[PDB]
This record gives C-alpha cells, structure tokens and sequence, in this order.
C-alpha cells in the first residue's frame, strides 16, 4: 500500500500571492499517474492537474503543477476569491488511493 | 498479378526524406482533419497515406477532447502521400478506431475495428466490398497494427491482439486471401507482449517488430512463413528502442523489465545479425527521433553501434513510427526497399490545447549519400479554438 | 451535454441495506470506466469501487470488500451500488465518477462528476 | 453488362457497418451542403451516395428555414460513399425536390421531380442526357421513392405517387429502359397507401416496402415481375415498423389503424416467411434504430422475434432509412447482397436551430459474426449561425 | 470525330430544366468565383459551363467594383455543368475579358480576347496549345460571342465585332479548323448591328441570332454555309426579343427604332417560318424570362403567338441568355437537340452591393410534357462584405 | 514518347499571354499556399506549374516571416497551369527549399534540395520513386535552377551550384537518365558566376542563361551537348538583362562590373546572332517587365534594339522569370516553341506585411500579331493578418 | 424580403359586397398554403378560409360558408376574398397568412402575416 501525505494540513493566505500545496508519496511511484482535484463545499470535485504536470481542459493558466518521484507540488501564482477550496492528490495507478486534502481559506 | 515477396530487403547506408504533409500548419486556416496514427502503404502504382480521423476538422469546436482513441465517429481514410488530410481530397475506407491496410497487387485490403470494448468486430473490406469479419475472442479491447499489413504472393498477413494491456494477452496471426481469412494461428508466447506490430516481407517470410506494453523496454519480434509457422523473441541490442526506456547499457533477449511497462509503436529492420533501430531521442517522453545501425544488434547485447542519423531534435515532438516497403513491381529494382514513417503528435497530453493531432514525415533507405537534420511539425500552438 | 445523476440515498438504520443508481447521459458505458467515490463528514474522498468499460469490476476498497456490490446496465446506461450490512462508518456522501482508459496513453483521471447522494445512519 | 437479376437474396445473420460520412461534424467548419434524404446506389464498379441539397452550405445564412422540402433551389447530387457532401467533391445529377436513381450496368438513370405542386414534372436523365419526362396526372404533389430504383435485366423499375397525403391516392409502377418509359400500370389498391417505397430485386422480381401515411402503422408492400403484374398487401408481423406506431402486440395483414396516420420511410427484407425489419427504437419520435429478425413475420401476426441488432441508441436522433443491394457483378458473389442506410436528422423540427440536415450511416448484411453498437450523428448543436 | 452536318433540329413542344448551380447562394460561405457571362458548350462525352471570372472570389474585398467588364485579371475557366464555379473544381482555359469556346469532336477550341481597347488580340487555343491569334482591325473594342461557337464537320465558326457600340461597326465571320483560321469574310451589312451572336448548326448551315445595340429592338440574324456565303435580316415577329423593347405590336424585318438603342444577349430557334423567342418578361429591365412560340414569327409581323412557357418571374432578376445544342453523337438521337441557358445577375448595377455576379440555369427542349415555373437566383443580399 | 529534340526554336515575332493564376487575389479568402519561385514545365500531354510552398496558407498566422528561403517546411508541389495553388488541387512532389523538375516523355523527374546549409542533399525522384541523391561537394549552400531541366532524347540535363554567393563557386552539369546521374562534369569557368540557370534545348544541344550574382550586370550563358562538352561566355548586348543593372550603353562579353554585384533569375533566347531579352523595366528594383529583341545582341556590344513588348508596367511588382519550351510532341508543330513565365512578388522585402508570396503569368511566342499591355498581380495589400 | 400586403378594406353598408386583395412578394403561391384570418373588435382571431398550394380551397368558417369566396391568381401572386351579403357581425380586421405543407413532417403553422385591413359596417 502507498499512502499520500499532503504536508500542509491547513493553509491560510491572502487573496493574491503564491500558494504551494504538496504531497509526499510513502513509496516511489513508477507510474506517472497522479492527479489534483479541487473540491469546493456544496459542489462536485473538479479535475485540475492530470499526469502530475498538465492542466485539464478549461482549467486556467493560474494553476500549475510539477513533481518527480515522491515529491509533487501544486502552485497558484495569483490566488482569487474562488480559488479557496480543499485540494486532493490522487494516485489512480496501482494502488488506488486519495490524499487527505488541504484547506485554503482567506486570512 | 499479385506481389511475389521472394526478394530480400535492399542494401542501405542511410535514409532520404520522402514526404512531409504539413497537416497542422495548413490546418490552422484550411479544412484539415483531426487525424492520428497515419501510416503509408504502397500499391504497385502509387503510395497512399492512411489515417484515422476523429470525425472532426482541425481548429473546430468538434475537435474538443479528441485525445480519446475509441469513439463511434472515427473513420479510416486515405490521401495521396505528402498531402494534408482534408475532406476534399481524401478517400473513405472504413469505419474504425483501429485499422490496417495493404495492397496485394490487385486491390486494396482494409481492416477496420469498431464496436464496444467487449464486443469489437473487425470488418474486412476488399476492393471496397465487405468480405469477412473477425469478432473479439477475449471480449477485451481488440486492436490491430495501425500500420500496413504484408502481402507475399497474393496473401496478406496481419497480427491482432485481444486482452489485458498490462498483462498476458492473446495474440493471433491471420492469413488473408482476397478478403477471406483462410488460416489463423494463436501464438503461444508466454511472458511476452505484442501490440501494434510493424510487419514487412523479407525473403518470402514475414517479420514483425511489435511494442511491449507490459514489462519490456526492448522490442519483441515474431517471424513466420506462409504456413503461419512462427518464431518469437526480443531484440538483444543494448540500444533499447521502446519509450519509456532506461539508459543504454547491457541489453537482453528476454524482456527488459526496468522502466518498461509502457511503450510506443516502433520498428526495426533485420540485416543478418545487424538491425536498424528507429527510436525517439528522449528516454522519458516522445521527443526526437534517430536511426541507429547496430551491426550486431539482433543477437549481441552490447550497447555499441556504428551509425546514427538524426531525424527530429530532442526538443521537438515525435510519436508513433512504422515501417513500409516498396515492392520491386513499384520501384523496378531487384529487391524490396525499406522505408519508414514518423508521426509528429501536437496537442494534448503535453500541450495546453483541447485537441490532439499529428502530421507525418517519411523516409526511404538509399545506398547513396544522405544527411541528418530535423524535420519537425512546425505548428505554432495554441490555435484560435483554444482561446 | 454529458451528465451523471446519482439517486437512492436516504436514512437507513444500522445493519440494513440500500442501493444507489447513477444515470448517465451523453455518453455510453461501453467506452468509459466508472467509479464510486465517497466522502465521510470530516474526512477526505475515498475510492469505493472501480468498474471497467468491459464490465469487469477492478477495484473495491478494503473496508467495503465483501459487503458492497457494484454492477451496471449498459443498455440503460446505469451504474449501481448495493450496500449490505451497513455500519455507522458508512455514513458519507457518494459520487459516481467517470474516467477513460486510452489504448496508447493509459488511464486519464476522473473528469466528470455528479452532486452525489447522502447516506446517513442513525441510532 | 446489364444485370442478370435471376439471383436471390444472400443468407445473412447480421449487419456489418459499411460507411459513415460525419457530414454535420465536418460541416461545422468545412464547406458541406445542407442535404436531406440521402440514399446509396451501387453501380458495377462503385457505390455512390445521392442526396438532395437545399442549395446552401451548412452553418451559413442561406440555410435559414431549410426544414422545407419543396423549393426551386434543391438539386440532386452524388458523392462517393462515406464522404461528406461538399461542392468540391460532388457531382451534379438533376434539379429536383424529389428524386431516385439507379444504375443498369451501363449508365446511371436519374429521375428528378421539380415544378409547382399541381404541375410537377419528373425529368428522366440517362447518362446525363434528358430522355423522357413524366407529368403529374392528379395535379397534386408528385413524389417518388427517395431511394434507388431497381434494374433487373437492363430494365429499371420505380413507383411514383400522386394524390392526397391523408387519403386515397394514385399509385403507378414504371418500367424504364435506357431512359424511355416503355410500360406503366396504375395499381388498383383501394384502402391502401404507398409512399417512398424502397425496392430491391429478388429472384427476377421486384419487391417494394413502402410507407403508409394515411392509416397504417405497419408497412405495405407491392411485388411485381417484369410484366408489371403486381401483388399487394401488408407485413403481417406484430412487430410494427412504421413511426409513430403502437406498442408491439397482435399484428395485421391489412392496414393497422391505431396510431398510424403518419410515418417514416423504411424497409424490410423478405426471407421466405421471415422478415428483417428496420425500425426506430422509440414509438413516438425518430430516435434510435434496430434490426429485427422475425422468422415468421411476413405471414404470421405473433409479436415474437428471434434476433435484435442495435444500430443507434433511443437517445440519439435517426430518420429515414432505405435498402440497397450489391449485385453479383459488383461483389463477385452468387447472391444479391442486402444492405441498408440510415439518415440521422439533426436540426429543426426538434432542435433549436434555423436549419435541418442529416448525415448517414450504412450497413451490409454478412453471414459472419457481428456486433450491435450505436453510431450516432455526433454533431454538437447549436452552431454559430444559430447564435 | 467530326460532328453533325446534316441533322436538322429536333421536333420540340417545351423545355425541361437541365441544370442549376446555385453559385451565389453557395458563394456566401464557400469559395466561389465572382463570374459573369457563363455559357454551356457540350462535347461528345459531356457538357461544361464556361465562365469569365473577375479574378476574385465572392464575398471578398477583391470583388469590389467588379461591375467592370475589361480588366487584366479576367480569365476564362470551365467547370462541369450544374456545379458552382470554385478554384478547386474549375479548369483554366484562357486569359480573356471576351471569349467563346466549342468542341469539334476531338479537342476543345478556345478563343480569348485580352489587351487594350485599341489593340485587343484574340488568342486561339486548341487542346490547350496556342495555335493562332486575331488582332483588332478597327482598333476599337474587339469582342466575340460570349457563347459557344459552332462546328459542323470539323470546322468551327464564330462571329466577331470591332467598332462603335452606338453606330456602324465591322462584322467578320471566321472559319476555324483545328485552331487555324482558314477563311474569313467581312459582312457587308449596312444599317445593321451585330453583337454577342448565339450560333447553332442546322441542316449543315450555321444560324446566328445576335444583339442590336444601336437602333433595333428586335433581333438581327445571319445565316451562312461552310463557304461563308451569308444572308442577313431581322426577325420580323411583332413579339420583340431585345431589352429594352417597346410593347408588343406590329413588328418588322428592318431595324425597329423605337426604344431600341441598347440590348441584351439573347437567342431564337427557327422552325420553318416559326420561331422560339427567349426574352425577359419586363420591357425595361432584365427581370423575368419566358419562351414564346410564334408559329409564323420568322416572316410575318403579327404580334400573336401560340405558346408561352415561364422560366423566371418578372419580380426576379435575369440577364444574358444563349443557345447551345447537343449533337447526335452525344444524345444518340437522330436530330440536333436545342437547349438554352440563362444568366441570373445579382449585384450592381441595380442592388446596393460592391460586386456583381451571376449564376445560371439551363433548359433543354423535349417533345413530352413540361411545366412552367420560376427558378430564380435565390441569393439573399447584401452580403457580409457590403456591410 | 521521349522527345528527340533534334528541332530548332520556332520563328517568332511576339508573345501571346498563356496563363494567369491570380493566386494572391484568390488567397485573400480562399485557402491558397504561400508559394514562391513558381515555374512551368510541360509534359507531352499537359503543362504544370511547380512551386515551392512555405508550408503555410496565405492570410494565416503561419505565414509570418515567410521571407526566408530555407526552412524544413518547404515542399515542392505542382498544380495545373493557370490555377491557384491550394492544398485541395495540388500534387506533392518533393521536400525541398531548392528544386527543378522536367518530363522526359515517360515520367516526371523531380530534383529537390533540402538539409543543412553545409550538408544539403538533392533527392532525385523519378515517377515519384527516389532513385538517386547528390550531396553538396563544397559544404556551402547547394542550389539548383528553380526552373525546368531540359531533356533531349530521354536524357535530362541540369546545372547546380555550390559555394560562395559573392565570389568564385563550383559549377556542375549533370546528365540524368531515368533518375540515375550517368555523367557529370564540373565547369572550369574562372571569374564567372552561374546561379539559377534557365535551360532550353535547341538543335540537339542545351542552352542555359544564368544569373551572375557576384560581379556581372549582364547574363552569363553555358551551352553543351549530350557529352557535356561546354562553352561559356556572357551576352554582349548593351541591353543588360540583370537587376540591378546600369543604364543601357556599350556592353561587354565578359562580366560588366558596374552595379552588378547582385541579380535576379532571368532568361534569353538565342536566334543566330540575335537575342530575346526578358528584363525588368526598372534598373534598381524588381518592377516591370519587357521583352527586347536585339537582332545582333548575342555578339555585338551596341545598345540599339529592334522591338519592345511590354508585359508589366514600371509601377507594378515583378520578380523571377524563366523559360520553358513546348516540345513538338505536345504542340504538333515541327519546331520547339519558346515560352516564358514571370513571378510577381507581393509582400516583404518592399511592402509592410508579415509574408511574401508570388503569383505568376506566362507567355508563349507566336508568329502572328500580338499586343503589349500590363498584367499585374492585382492584390490589394495589406491583408487581414497584417492588421 | 418576403412580404404580404392586404387591400380592399372600407366602410360598406349592411347587405353590400366587397373584395380584398393580398399581394405577396418574395415567394410563390405554387408552394405555400394561404389563409384568411379575421379578428372582431373585442374577440379573438378566427380562421375564415384556407386555400392549398394546389389551388383547392380546403376550409371555410361555419359562419361565412356560402357567402364568402376565396380565390387566387398565381401568375400575379395575389390572394382574393369576395364577401357578399355582408352583415353587422362581419365587422373585423382581416389578415392574409401563410403556412407550409411539408411532404414529410406535415403542416407547419402560420409563419408570415400582414398588418391587415379593417372592414366595418355602419347603420
Ligand atoms: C471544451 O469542452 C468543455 C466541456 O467539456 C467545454 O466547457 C468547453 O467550452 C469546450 N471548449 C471549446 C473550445 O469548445
Ligand atoms: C505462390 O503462389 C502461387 C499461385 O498461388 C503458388 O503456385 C505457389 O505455390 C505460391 N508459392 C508458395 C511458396 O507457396
Ligand atoms: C433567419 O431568417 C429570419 C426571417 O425569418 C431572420 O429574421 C433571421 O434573423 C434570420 N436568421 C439568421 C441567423 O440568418
Ligand atoms: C432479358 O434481357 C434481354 C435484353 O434486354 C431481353 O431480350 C429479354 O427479353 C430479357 N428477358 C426477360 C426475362 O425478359
Ligand atoms: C470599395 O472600394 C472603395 C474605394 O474604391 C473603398 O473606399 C471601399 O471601402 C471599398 N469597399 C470595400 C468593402 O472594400
Ligand atoms: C466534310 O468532311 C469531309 C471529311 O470527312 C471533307 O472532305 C469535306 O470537305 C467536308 N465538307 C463537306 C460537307 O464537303
Ligand atoms: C509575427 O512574428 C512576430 C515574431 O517575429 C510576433 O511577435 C508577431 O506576433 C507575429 N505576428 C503575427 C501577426 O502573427
Ligand atoms: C539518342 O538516344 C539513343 C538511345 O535511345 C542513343 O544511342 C543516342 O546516342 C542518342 N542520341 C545521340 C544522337 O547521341
Ligand atoms: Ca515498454
Ligand atoms: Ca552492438
Ligand atoms: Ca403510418
Ligand atoms: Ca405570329
Ligand atoms: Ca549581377
Ligand atoms: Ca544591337
């Protein structure tokens, strides 16, 4: 089994600076199959990053992601009032797990 | 009269560029299909480019989400080589999301797979008339070469796969005469994986170099005669041809497990104990392309080669590649000429567009002087529809 | 123009049984893989089960294995989930999600979701 | 090489997809006609798709209000099968708002009806040369098959209608040889209604399955020989083929009155006492399509069938359908191969657009394994011109 | 090989519509030429539409001010009949602002006039090869038929004009064999005016009905044999064919002066003493079109006719019209079939656009039943480029 | 049928316009290639226009910066003469940024140069099949005629250059038979410069008039027989043909150094001691074009000519020009007909656009009366993409 | 472009006669069906008569049957209505309307109208 640990349990910032969220894999992942989801309360989750490096269709240029091996990073250069939600990292290769999430709220 | 196949591959030293369609550069303004998986197959009079359209034109709203391979709108068409695929100069061949096609010297044989994943059916057309069908025997995704099938002596041969894409599957060789499947055997290849084979005739036999998508970073091959009596193995050259692949080192004749559990369709030509390996320049992504000549790379596990020729640069996108031949009844020579094509994928997964498509370039092997350069796709992305 | 609508959630006593139904529109199940994802109140998303486009159920979560049953009806484009012997830890909100297996590039990632149905257990 | 026609229909177990043009998906950006009522007719060398253009291109301001069937701008054209109808790859055939066409083995015969409602004239062209004309004999809307006519032995046969669309009309069978109408009889069919017949040859005779637009939710048929000596009736099968139709129950050999006073053009193939019924999936709207095999559905009224094959899903739009055959001089076989096409109407009367158009798919019957799927139109509406 | 030569015209009773291209309706979105002065000429295998492009596409900024007839950018092209003239389906013929073309049964003869007004030169091409040139002999605007020339027995005949457009000019008849002008005579026709003749063969002689642009509201004619031995006169029917023209009354066989000092290109067919007159419906503007049958209108000056057939409504724009024939080696009949085409001008000088263009319709005479209707242009103006 | 070419040039007095494509006027709205350096080569059945595309369409964002001559996206294509080059009517020939092509009476020979500047390789295709390659022998920019090569008696001859563009280079004559280079000699021409030769056959020998880009404002020529036994020199007329050039005065048979260190591709026809000089009207820029007839201009320095014919006016842009011939097996004459084409460059280096392109006009020499006019490009710049 | 214009309206005494004329432009009567619709002051629209594109008069209203006569001239593109023995209940405003019979889908519905002419009866 492979557990994904998102280092910031909660993260508070102001509307307009860089936000870096991170996931650490317990075991290296030979599959490059790791995705990022944005979950706003009262709404269905939305796919932001697929393949750990590529924005989905319709996701703005504001988000970006990168990573290698066990380290994965999601960066928002300029936050917005609607950019505050819970962020999940998912490994959809074997074994199938989600991360625990991280909440972004206005400071 | 049908094509005999008794001739051996011609002696080569290098590859001279044959065609370039500039499909995506033209498709910015013109009405050009969103295609993928092109391949070139030659008759006894001409050579044509076969492609699998997405059912939509390029830079259009119906090209949104064309990264997907299986849809009821994909069709197999063909245009003359070196021309951009447009609805106004393309010939419709079959309805398919997986296909192959070849010419026996009399009429075109077209194989087109369509249908649900657990019930896909291959529809065999000969001269545009449906002649036979092959139904999936494992009720998994049935798939075929994506390149030309091989006729020797009026009989075209093809290889199909049905089963898991990350494990042991079922592999069949089909012998087709005038659209009828006259003979077929199921290969007994445990611990092997064959996908998207690129087959060529050589000395009256057929040679296929396929893609190992399960646990191999080198390429498997299968050779058989007209009785479908086959031999299996892997290319022992330490210059791995698959992608992703490890760095060059000591190679192996069994599958290479390291960094091997995916791949890309490729090819290779066997010259005695040597091999002409066509592979991407980067070991992690489909960028670049080169042709390697390992004089002992079919049976020796060294990592030392003799000649490189550059086709695209590590900075430019590449994609699938495959092999075709020009029969002596076309070229007029006394030997079968080896050629190959490369697909240059632009769009998603890697780029921030809504579509994915690919143009193509093709080279033919010559015994005279040649040069290595970079012939990239040249399209400037994103397009208008992405804004 | 593609839509997935879950239905079936409600209040059930412990040890009971229930069955959800996700109706999909605009696409066929014979091409895309489907998933059941649950979010417990106060926890993150959890992957319950995953079924192929060939009809093979690839994945069950460890906690629900042996108790839940996932099936589908392709002629109807419906995805089902039978829960039996429900416990208090099964209180959650359920989503039916959809992703794709590409023959060349591989798996894709859950692209399309519904609002989901709440399953709660009392007393 | 005039067709022999003494051959009987081939034995079949299913239908394999033959073509798909993706006209409306391509026509979003490309220059593709606003067509309707396509049909496929095969010569002894090729098969062509004939369509009735509206005189305008798709996604253009002249496609405004193209729900109307009769205008002085409609023309009959043809393109090779499986290709989108565009002005740059289509051949002009006739000026018509109602048409039919077929090939006798030497030259194409084209029938095209145009003119006022009370004076419409059919212009018969043979090899592109006007050879004869037929004028309306009941000064009501004169109309013809909208599918291929049938030649047996060098003589093509067609059925035309003239009279009320909600009551008794006048029905004529025409025997045409090289563009001249050599013989015609007027059918004595009281309490019957024939519109938009789909005729095929079988064992030297002609068999037409038509649309009852007055009082029949099942389909009427007429069979005749080369002397125009005819028989009339209805398809007894309790599996009704018209649309709108009631739910399946006990059927009739005479008009079925319940929910029957409209229809859609369809077809059926007679195999002894059995029948292959092609019908939409929904009983109220033109959505879906399936092929039913009732082993005793030509004479028995049971409601019980043997095989279904799915063509389009009840959630996807469908439209007219018709039957064509591939003669043994084309396929090389010894039987007449039955095939069929379906029209997939997108646009008004049920979508919120300014235009209506239709693409097509076509299937051919085979004796090998096949699969049922859904091959829908796939167009994303509304277009830009609707905004 | 050689064509016609003894065949008189066919007995006829009416006209059946042959073709309609819908050029301007299609050209709103598609890439269609800005043409004018189309004409139809038939070979022994097909019929083609020849047109004079303005060098620009329709609904483009280069179509600004295309009301002008003489520019160095006009070219003569041809497309198959009934198809919209586009750069992707048209064949280039000659560089010309005045042209005519016809087929001798072996190869196409093309005449194209270009150059300055006082030095225009006609370039004669045969099978695409320049064979001879004719230079202006009065150093005024040299002009030719704008319709097909006539071959009888391998020799094509044409009529050219050079001189004032409001006074006495110079008229020449040319006999051309395989691109060489083998004989020519200059007509001695004082007080006559011939422009834009429409010539057809009849019983081994040639008959041309031309346009009197100086002082005549009826039409002049010239008939000659293969020796260029000619006769001249006017059509003495009281049903005037020119435009503008007075109201119908007592006609005459000498130039009709009243309201006659302009015109439009037209035609007429001589049947003994009768005549088939093709003329616009309005006497002041080019609106409408009808075919009149005056059983004694070639020699008697009455104003009473026998039959009218309506072609276009008086509320719809029309334009030039001309006559072509289908030789017995094309139709297979035993007599020469008379046909005609009409040009439907849309744009300036009468609509508030920047361009002028014209589509075409064409009819062929038959001995069976026919109907009169209106087949107008159907284009909705103004276009986008006019806004 | 191979062209024996024992024939001498036909007697002529002027030039009659043959074709005009209006590529840039049409390409404003239509999908027309961004081409440059067109040329016309005739087979024994037709004449085709060969052009070097930039890989992009006109009025598109990929036409940005198409002033550059060498890129991996340029390809050689061909369309029928007089038609605008579009992806929907063009035939792909080779991948090249420098090219030439000609027809031996059996199949087309195509030469296409591509690759890096210090390693460019010419790929020789015969009937679409790669037959031979020629590699750069000085590792400088290898370049060829940009006009048709010349076959006499089944052997096509071409001239290639490799070396400095402002100094002494290396000049080779190649004799090619069915795609094989059977003989080649390297010209010993010190103090000479040959670029972009325009060769024509005359009395069984080959005559090439080239461009001196180093120190000559007149044009050099080389004549050789089938043994590649050559003669070299310059044109001695005081009517200089290069551009830029000095004013007309006393000329020289050795390089004219004054104002001569650049040039433009041109041509000339030798008639005994006379010469037909085709040159631009302005001595400083590529504006205008005229044909000069100097009855003693091949051997005498005088600046006095006999006849001028105007092609384009000094206010309209012109560009490259070259010569082609129509063999007696095409025209049917007993002599070799001289023709020529002119390229009309629009866009940068002298207009404020992002692209450069060129249309073409072509003339053929006749012995009858002709006229001088101006047939300019006619395009209205800048386009939409420049805004 | 397409236009319908009525004419002929006026003050007429009871028991008189009148005849309206609707001139149409941009389309031909040989393809579309035409209608006379009247609106009384204080009442809704009423369907007076309906004529085919074949020249057959399909419908008359019950009140006007036997008194009104509807005809057309296709060469002129004109639609006419002769009213005879007018009563006080015939005071209304009249429209000529146009609809279509599609060979496949059927009747269409009155798409194009004019402003109409007022017919009033006094004393
Ligand atoms: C692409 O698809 C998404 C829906 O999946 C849609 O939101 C977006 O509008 C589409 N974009 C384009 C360019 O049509
Ligand atoms: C090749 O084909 C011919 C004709 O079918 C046959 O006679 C011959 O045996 C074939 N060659 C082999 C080795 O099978
Ligand atoms: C369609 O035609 C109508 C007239 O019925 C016009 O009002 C409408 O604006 C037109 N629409 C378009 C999109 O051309
Ligand atoms: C069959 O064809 C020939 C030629 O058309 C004709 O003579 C004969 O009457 C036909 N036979 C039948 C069965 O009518
Ligand atoms: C037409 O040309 C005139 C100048 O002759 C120009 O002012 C006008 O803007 C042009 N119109 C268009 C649409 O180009
Ligand atoms: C008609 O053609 C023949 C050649 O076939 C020729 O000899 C003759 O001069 C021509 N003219 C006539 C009708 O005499
Ligand atoms: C043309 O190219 C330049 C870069 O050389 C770029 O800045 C500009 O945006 C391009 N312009 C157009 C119109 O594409
Ligand atoms: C012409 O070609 C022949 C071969 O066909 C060759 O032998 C001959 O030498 C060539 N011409 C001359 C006169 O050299
Ligand atoms: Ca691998
Ligand atoms: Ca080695
Ligand atoms: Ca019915
Ligand atoms: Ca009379
Ligand atoms: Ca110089
Ligand atoms: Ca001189």
């Amino acid at each position: 089994e492979v557990v994904l640990t998102q280092s910031p349990g909660t993260l508070s910032l102001s509307p307009g600076e860089r936000a870096t969220l991170s996931c650490r894999a317990s075991q290296s992942l030979g599959t490059n199959y790791l995705a990022w989801y944005q979950h706003k309360p009262g709404q269905s989750p939305r796919l932001l990053i697929d393949g750990a490096s590529t924005r989905a269709i319709g996701i703005p240029d504001r988000f970006s992601a990168s990573g290698s091996g066990t380290d994965f990073t999601l960066t928002v250069s300029r936050l917005e009032p609607e950019d505050f939600a819970v962020y999940y990292c998912q490994h959809y290769g074997n074994p199938y797990t989600f991360g625990q999430g991280t909440k972004l709220e206005i400071k | 009269v049908t094509l005999a196949g008794n001739s051996s591959l011609c002696p080569i030293s290098g590859w001279a560029i044959y065609s370039k369609d500039n499909g995506i550069r033209i498709g910015s303004k013109g009405d050009v299909f969103v295609i993928r998986e092109p391949f070139i197959s030659c008759s006894h009079l001409e050579c044509r480019t076969f492609f699998l359209t997405q059912g939509a034109l390029l830079n259009d709203k119906h090209s949104n989400g064309t990264v997907k391979d299986r849809s009821p709108y994909r069709t197999l068409m063909s245009c003359p080589v070196g021309e951009a695929p447009s609805p106004y100069n393309s010939r419709f061949e079959s309805v398919a999301w997986s296909a192959s096609a070849c010419h026996d010297g009399i009429s075109w044989l077209t194989i087109g797979i369509s249908g649900p994943d657990n019930g896909a059916v291959a529809v065999l057309k000969y001269n545009g008339i449906i002649t036979d069908t092959i139904k999936s025997w494992r009720n998994n995704i049935l798939r075929t070469q994506e390149s030309e099938c091989a006729c020797v002596n009026g009989s075209c041969f093809t290889v199909m796969t049905d089963g898991p894409s990350n494990g042991q599957a079922s592999y069949k060789i089909f012998k087709i005469e005038k659209g009828k499947v006259v003979k077929s055997v199921e290969m007994n290849a445990p611990n092997y994986h064959y996908e998207e084979c690129s087959c060529y005739p050589d000395a009256g036999d057929i040679m296929c170099v396929c893609r190992d998508n399960w646990h191999g970073s080198n390429r498997p091959w299968v050779s058989f005669n007209q009785n479908l009596e086959y031999q299996i193995g892997y290319i022992c050259s330490g210059i791995f041809g698959d992608n992703p692949r490890p760095n060059d080192g000591t190679g192996s004749c069994s599958p290479m497990p390291s960094n091997g559990a995916y791949g890309v369709k490729g090819f290779s030509f066997k010259y005695g104990n040597g091999v002409w390996i066509g592979r991407t320049k980067s070991t992690s992504s489909r960028s670049g392309f080169e042709m390697i000549w390992d004089p002992n790379g079919w049976t020796e596990t060294d990592s030392s080669f003799s000649v490189k020729q550059d086709i695209v640069e590590i900075t430019d996108w590449s994609g699938y590649s495959g092999s075709f031949v020009q029969h002596p009844e076309l070229t007029g020579l006394d030997c079968m000429r080896p050629c190959f094509w490369v697909e240059l994928i632009r769009g998603r997964p890697k780029e921030n567009t809504i579509w994915t498509s690919g143009s193509s370039i093709s080279f033919c092997g010559v015994n005279s002087d040649t040069v290595g350069w970079s012939w990239p796709d040249g399209a400037e992305l994103p397009f208008t529809i992405d804004k | 123009e593609v839509q997935l609508v879950e239905s079936g959630g409600g209040l059930v006593q412990p040890g009971g049984s229930l069955r959800l139904s996700c109706a999909a529109s605009g696409f066929s199940f014979t091409t895309y893989e489907m998933n059941w994802v649950r979010q417990a109140p106060g926890k993150g998303l959890e992957w319950v089960s995953h079924i192929s486009s060939r009809g093979l159920v690839i994945y069950y979560a460890d906690s629900v294995k042996g108790r839940f049953t996932m099936s589908r009806d392709t002629a109807k484009n419906s995805l089902y989930l039978q829960m039996d012997s429900l416990t208090v830890a099964d209180t959650a909100v359920y989503y039916c999600a959809r992703h794709y297996f590409d023959r060349d590039w591989g798996y894709s990632g859950m692209d399309l979701w519904g609002q989901g149905t709440t399953v709660t257990v009392s007393s």
